[PDB]
């Protein structure tokens, strides 16, 4: 029986979603022009345009983040890696929502993520390089952060600062946590036989 | 039954620092 654990315990699927998170963060933070345009350069990723930051400290503060988010894939303790974007007030106004699930077995009757990996990324990729078309105009001056949702029980005897890999962690507040009911806009989801991902976002109704 | 769910204490750069340093070439 072929198991996740198979893949080298995880950690095949943890890197090539972090290769893929990292593509997917940039190419949002290019469209929503969270950053100006000026800083981005168009590269090909699973053979298809994407466009990636050449500015240091915002790809290192990026390549950091997803270091400290592939031990929790690695240990299956991840559901939701979320790009939020906030106002210039911190309040959400958008959410781009990457929910994962990496059962204990693999789906036998799924088409193999790892021989068709870029068609079923590049899908991804896509649909996130025209999202301004679906989604509402965000308000002038919006920054952004990374929430993940983990598979760990909470436990209410908690310390709110998580040190992983040498950075500063919290526990999510209710300032961020919290979207007012917003609308949520699919825009693509995968089953294949070691992964399941879903992109939609959130936006503030 | 809520799970944990965590974000960097740290900020991304700001859009100022990256215009301040797209500006600068």
């Amino acid at each position: 029986t072929l198991t996740r654990q198979d893949l080298n315990f995880g950690q095949v699927v943890a890197d090539v979603l972090c290769e893929f998170l990292e593509v997917a963060v940039h190419l949002i933070l290019y469209v929503r022009e969270v950053y100006p345009v000026g800083i981005f350069q168009a590269r090909k990723k699973y053979n298809v345009p994407v466009q990636m930051s050449c500015h240091p400290e915002l790809n290192q503060y990026i390549q950091d983040t997803l270091h400290c988010v592939k031990p929790l894939l690695e240990k299956n303790d991840v559901e939701k890696v979320v790009v939020v974007i906030l106002d210039k007030e911190h309040r959400p106004v958008e959410k781009f929502v990457f929910e994962i699930t990496q059962p204990p077995l693999l789906s036998i009757s799924s088409d193999s993520l790892l021989s068709h990996v870029e068609q079923l990324l590049a899908a991804f990729i896509l649909k996130i390089s025209v999202c301004d078309d679906v989604l509402d105009h965000n308000p002038p001056g919006c920054t952004f952060t990374v929430l993940v949702h983990t598979r760990e029980a909470a436990t209410r005897n908690m310390e709110k600062i998580q040190v992983i890999k040498d950075f500063p962690w919290i526990l999510a507040d209710e300032q961020d946590v919290h979207m007012h009911d917003p609308r949520l806009i699919p825009l693509k989801t995968m089953t294949s036989d070691i992964l399941k991902m879903q992109l939609y976002v959130e936006e503030r109704a | 039954d809520k799970k944990i769910v965590i974000m960097p204490c740290k900020c991304a750069p700001s859009r100022q620092l990256v215009q301040v340093w797209l500006q600068a070439k």
